[PDB]
Order: C-alpha cells, then sequence, then structure tokens
C-alpha cells in the first residue's frame, strides 16, 4: 500500500532521477511487489539506453530471486544491505510459493548463507 | 526479539533501583528482555536447539536452559524440555487440525478475493452471476 | 546448629525435613522436562547420584 | 416426499381409538419417545429467552402415536411469574380457553398434549410442585407430558437444552449420578428420549437460506469435535450390549440401533474427511 | 442427506472458484481492466495448493480411515450378531426338538 504513493511522483521524472526513484522504491521497507510502478512508460523506455541495467534490476526484484543475482552480480549495480535483504526476503517467498516445507539446505544455498544463525536470523 | 543495541539508550533513563544487577552480573532490564526474547521465540520455532537459543539470547549456553526451565512450572510459556537432545520444544501442530485451519484460510482467501473482484468490477460481477446462474 | 535442632522432638523430625523440600524441588525442577540427566539432578539438588536415584 | 410428508397429517378416527383404549393404564412405562416439531422447538426457545431471568410456560398441541408423544406447536401463555416461579393464577387460563377455539377456526385440529416450562438457569428437571402438577394432569388428562427448557443454559453452551418427562403415579414402588442432575423426586418421573423433526417445506427454506456457513461445513472435520462423545457412546454400547447378551441367557436390537447410529456418525465424519482431502488435497499435485 | 449437506457447501465453494477462474479469464485478454492487486491475490490462492500435502499428514489421516474402519468393522459384527439372533430365535421355534 505504498507503491501508489512512489508511482504519484514517479509519473513525470525521467533518466538519472528515475533511477534514483527505483532504487529507493527497493529500498523503502514495506514493497515487495512492484508490478504497477513496473507498468509505467518511464520505467518500460529505459530498455534502450544506458539504463537498462535499473530495468533489469527492476525485473529482478519482481520476477526473479536471489540465485539469478549471482550470475550477472557485477553487471547490475552494486546492492544495499536493504536491497539484498529484500531480494533475499523475496527469494523465500518464491521457495513458499511452491513448497510449504522449505529445507534449510535449499535456503542455504539459494540465499547464499555460510551460517544457519544468520539464515534463521533473516527468515 | 529485542536486541540490546537498541536497548543501550533506555538503560540510561531507568532509576536507579531499576538499574541494580540480580547478584550475577545482568541487571534488571538485561533478563526482562532475555525473558521476552525468550518468550517471542517460542511464537517463532517449533523446536529450538540450546546452543542456537543462546545464540539469539547471547546467554551462553546454559543459562539459556535454565532461563527457559523456569519460564515453565509458571504457565508464562508452553513447552518441554529434552535434555538428551538439548531441544526446547514450544509448540507442536497435530497435522488435522492445522489441515482443518488451512482449508478455512482458504476459503476466507477465495471469499476476500470474489469480494475484491465484485468490488473492483460490480457491473462484470453481476453480469457474471447471472450468466453462471443461467 | 545448637539452638533448634538440640531437643529431641525437632532434631528427630529434621530429617523427614531436607527430604520434603527436597522432594518439592526435585518436582518443580522436572516439572518441565521429558528427559532429564540424573548428573544434572544431583548437581541441582547437591546430593549425589545414588542419593538422587533412591529418592 | 409423500412418505416424508406424514405425521403433519392429522386424523381423528385414530386418535379417539387410542383415546378409549387406554393402553397406559395398565404399562406405566409406556410413553418413551417425543417427538417435537422444528416450529415448537423455536417457539419454545424464543418465549424461554423472552422471559429472560424469570420463569415463563405454556401449552403444547399435538398427539399421540403408540408409544410415542408428537409436539406440533407451541402456546404462549399470558403468566407473570417471579425469578423462580410460575403460578397461571386466572388469565392463563381463559387464554388457553380461548386459544384453543381460535385455532379450531382457522384449521389447527392437534388437541393439547402438554405444557412446557422454563427453568431460568436450573438444568431440565422436575421439581416437587412441577412432579405434582405433571402428575394431577396426567391423573386427570391421560396423554400429558412436561417438558422443561433451559433458555441462559442454552444461550451459554449454544446448544439446546430442554427435556420431557412424565410422573409416575402415586404408590408405583418400582444410583448417585441422579440426584444432583435432577432433585429429590428423581425417581417420581422419568424421562422420555427427546428426538426433533422438521418438514420438507421447512427444510427447502433451511437449505435455501445455508448460505455463509459451507466455510464452517468445508472445515467442521468431526471425529475430532466429536471423539470425546464418541467413545461415551461407545463405552456405553459396550455396557449396553453385557445387558442385551445377559437378556439372552428386546435390548440386543435397542443395542444394536445404538451401534448403528455411532459407527453411521463415525463413518460420515469418515466421508467428510475423504470428500475434503479429494477436494484439496489432489489438485495442483 | 449427510452427503446432500457436503454437496450444499461445494456447490457454493465452486461457485466462487468459478467466479473467480472467470474474472482471470476475462482480465487475461481484453474483457475487463486487470488489476495487478487481484491477480497477484489469485496467484497466492493457487500457490495454496496443495493444502497440506506433507507425508506427516498422510500418516494421521489412514491413522483415522483405519480407526473409522475398526468401528465400521464393529458395528458390522454387531449387525450380523443381531440378525443371527433374530434367525436363531425363529428357527428354535419352527424347529423346536426336545
Amino acid at each position: 500500500n505504498l507503491l501508489e504513493q512512489f508511482i504519484l511522483l514517479a509519473k513525470g521524472t525521467s533518466g538519472s532521477a528515475l533511477t534514483a526513484l527505483i532504487s529507493q522504491v527497493l529500498e523503502a521497507p514495506g514493497v515487495y511487489v512492484f508490478g504497477e510502478l513496473l507498468e509505467l512508460a518511464n520505467v518500460q523506455e529505459l530498455a534502450e539506453g544506458a539504463n537498462a541495467a535499473y530495468l533489469q534490476l527492476l525485473n529482478l526484484f519482481a520476477y526473479g530471486t536471489y540465485p539469478d543475482y549471482i550470475a550477472n552480480k557485477e553487471s547490475l549495480p552494486e546492492l544495499s544491505t536493504a536491497q539484498q535483504n529484500k531480494l533475499k526476503h523475496l527469494t523465500i517467498v518464491s521457495l513458499a510459493s511452491r513448497m510449504k516445507c522449505i529445507p534449510y539446505s535449499v535456503l542455504l544455498k539459494d540465499l547464499e548463507m555460510r551460517n544457519l544463525r544468520e539464515l534463521e536470523d533473516l527468515i | 526479539i529485542i536486541r540490546g543495541n537498541q536497548l543501550q539508550e533506555f538503560a540510561a533513563m531507568l532509576m536507579p533501583h531499576q538499574k541494580a544487577t540480580t547478584a550475577d552480573g545482568s541487571s534488571i532490564l538485561d533478563r526482562a528482555v532475555i525473558e521476552h526474547n525468550l518468550l517471542s521465540a517460542s511464537k517463532l520455532y517449533n523446536n529450538i536447539t540450546f546452543e542456537e537459543l543462546g545464540a539469539l539470547l547471547e546467554i551462553p549456553a546454559a543459562k539459556a536452559e535454565k532461563i527457559a526451565s523456569q519460564m515453565i512450572t509458571e504457565g508464562r510459556m508452553n513447552g518441554f524440555i529434552d535434555q538428551i537432545d538439548g531441544i526446547v520444544h514450544f509448540e507442536t501442530r497435530e497435522a488435522l487440525p492445522t489441515w482443518d485451519k488451512q482449508i478455512q484460510s482458504l476459503c476466507f482467501q477465495v471469499n476476500n478475493l470474489l469480494e475484491k473482484i465484485s468490488q473492483t468490477a460490480p457491473e462484470w460481477t453481476a453480469q457474471a452471476m447471472e450468466a453462471q446462474m443461467a | 546448629h545448637s539452638n533448634i535442632m538440640d531437643d529431641p522432638f525437632i532434631r528427630e523430625h529434621i530429617e523427614e525435613l531436607l527430604r520434603n523440600i527436597r522432594t518439592q524441588v526435585l518436582i518443580k525442577l522436572i516439572k518441565p522436562y521429558t528427559r532429564i540427566h540424573i548428573p544434572f539432578i544431583s548437581k541441582e539438588l547437591n546430593i549425589d547420584v545414588a542419593d538422587v536415584e533412591s529418592l | 416426499a409423500q412418505s416424508i410428508d406424514e405425521i403433519y397429517k392429522y386424523d381423528k378416527k385414530q386418535q379417539q381409538e387410542i383415546l378409549a383404549a387406554k393402553p397406559w393404564t395398565k404399562d406405566h412405562h409406556y410413553f418413551k419417545y417425543c417427538k417435537i416439531s422444528a416450529l415448537a422447538l423455536l417457539k419454545m426457545v424464543m418465549h424461554a429467552r423472552s422471559g429472560g431471568n424469570l420463569a415463563v410456560m405454556g401449552l403444547m398441541l399435538g398427539k399421540v402415536d403408540g408409544e410415542t408423544m408428537i409436539i406440533m406447536d407451541s402456546f404462549a401463555l399470558p403468566v407473570e411469574g417471579t425469578e423462580t416461579r410460575v403460578n397461571a393464577q386466572a388469565a392463563a387460563y381463559e387464554y388457553m380457553a380461548a386459544y384453543i377455539e381460535n385455532a379450531k377456526q382457522v384449521g389447527r385440529l392437534e388437541n393439547a398434549i402438554g405444557w412446557y416450562h422454563s427453568h431460568p438457569g436450573y438444568g431440565c428437571w422436575l421439581s416437587g410442585i412441577n412432579v405434582s402438577t405433571q402428575m394431577l394432569n396426567q391423573q386427570f388428562q391421560e396423554p400429558f407430558v412436561a417438558v422443561v427448557i433451559d433458555p441462559t443454559r442454552t444461550i451459554s453452551a449454544g446448544k439446546v437444552n430442554l427435556g420431557a418427562f412424565r410422573t409416575y403415579p402415586k404408590g408405583y414402588k418400582p444410583p448417585l449420578n441422579k440426584i444432583e442432575d435432577f432433585g429429590v423426586h428423581c425417581k417420581q418421573y422419568y424421562a422420555l428420549e427427546v428426538s426433533y423433526f422438521k418438514s420438507s417445506l421447512d427444510r427447502k427454506l433451511l437449505e435455501l437460506l445455508w448460505n455463509k456457513y459451507w466455510v464452517n461445513t468445508l472445515s467442521s472435520s468431526s471425529l475430532l469435535t466429536n471423539a470425546d462423545y464418541t467413545t461415551g457412546q461407545v463405552f456405553d454400547l459396550s455396557e449396553k450390549l453385557e445387558q442385551s447378551e445377559a437378556q439372552l441367557g428386546d435390548k440386543l436390537a435397542k443395542a444394536t440401533r445404538d451401534s448403528c447410529k455411532t459407527t453411521i456418525e463415525a463413518i460420515h465424519g469418515l466421508m467428510s474427511q475423504v470428500i475434503k482431502d479429494k477436494l484439496f488435497n489432489q489438485i495442483n499435485i | 442427506e449427510h452427503l446432500i449437506a457436503q454437496h450444499s457447501a461445494i456447490k457454493m465453494l465452486h461457485s466462487r472458484v468459478k467466479l473467480i477462474l472467470e474474472y482471470v479469464k476475462a482480465s487475461e485478454a481484453g474483457e475487463v481492466p486487470f488489476n495487478h492487486e487481484i491477480l497477484r491475490e489469485a496467484y497466492a490462492l493457487c500457490h495454496c495448493l496443495p493444502v497440506l500435502s506433507t507425508d506427516k499428514f498422510k500418516t494421521d489421516f489412514y491413522d483415522q480411515c483405519n480407526d473409522v474402519g475398526l468401528m465400521a468393522y464393529l458395528g458390522t459384527i454387531t449387525k450380523t450378531c443381531n440378525t443371527m439372533n433374530q434367525f436363531v430365535n425363529k428357527f428354535n421355534v419352527l424347529y423346536d426338538r426336545q
């Protein structure tokens, strides 16, 4: 219930300001479904140019999971602690969608965690 | 679960007698917070080992078990302790009641989705109900 | 030691005590457990393993 | 239809024959079943709750078939009773005299069959005065039954809590669990087995107005809520079977009926579980 | 009667699910302007099935099935005992030999 307030002030901005707003959206807690924002023409037009990385990051945060940000981690902009935690939470949600009893090994492998305690803290 | 880092400011404003220790080096604040963390973890865990229970409570291995057993025998929390395996069990779900709860949640989700559809496109919902009844 | 347990009425009946209170402590201690080590009970109750087993 | 449309068809020839034969004069343990209609039950409950903690009471209409008392309607007497005692001094009698005639005018062919009375907070039983009144009514109006309904217990427990009783005649000479549930006169009366019935149109409109509790039935999941009730029925049925085999040397038929009822309810619960598993667990692999 | 009572509720559940499915199908191509929120909730509803497909549930379910089966076996034995009692009684009153 917080993406609409970002969309309201995101309907006119474009360019570097739009990518900064996208990063702020991915950073803001409580936002986990970036679908309505992804439908805007300003965001979709970012494919052509040097800002396609931000569109790829938004697509990853909307449909992709954390392992998807493993092969192309360097290509995409570096994610802060909040963005990485949000991506890990979305990966947990995706895993829970397909299975209602997620083994710890699957979570450790997909979220790239070397400690059981930190994985449980994240969960 | 309340970590200690957000309680340093709170400990400063406590009146002096509330800052007294309990003859073991831990004051009143970081014993009430320990009990609160353990009670709140009883809700997030089906069961937990002593080492892990003390890892997130900063109490090393043994006083974690002592406090866990003290919160029981008083009715403050539910659960039992297997000391051989070193595991505290908080709440066990008996499968069939869980199945009942999940079925009820599924039906509630269906009802909420239908209410959302009706409140979003009332004309379409009316025409669809009319077509369905025929 | 030389104040209460000198007359033959408290000194005779003190052995019943230190056993009822030990029993109550044992009951309270094993309430939340399903499996408990006997040496753990011996450490908690200050009595040795054989006395813990007998109790 | 047809067969389930019965019990509402009232004939006077059979009623006259059973009232003239008077078979209850010989066998004092005659009536064992009380078949109450849904309308009578609902009216009794609403009247009992209307009086709050004050006792209220009224009459019944119905008939007799064999060893069964059929209740088809309920009254509402204009009685102003205290919190533990109802009297019906002078207005209730004229009211019940006029109501029968008024019902005769519109087509109610059922005659008076008994009286129902509210026990606001003290269970369902017959006290000394209840026993006296019911035995007088039986001695002068032989087909009769006394029903007692607890409004407060019904509302608190969420279940209908009422009973039907018939007194023994004075001089009827022939354990510890019948002294707290009932009164000191517990041996002066007996409890008829109470069953409820409804009609085809009533159930039609009831199922028609059943559109909000489908979630409750789709996850009702008996065999867990009625596990204690089922094992109670089973260990009572074992004693019933012991009595039946002692008789063997028809109690066995009644024991078999009870076993069939308990087993059928258990299999109904299992059928609900199987249907739920087919509905919710055999989809999406 | 019990199966008709179950039927009355399964019909309502089927009606609701069919209405949701029709809404999804309509919002798919061009019929109704789709809501992202409603479509995501429908995806969650689809992800909610199967309900409790764990091995632990599959053991308790067969426990219940076997308990009800044993109760049914005992009830059947009781009914057959009553029937054989009646048959023995009639055989004794017809072929009464002293």
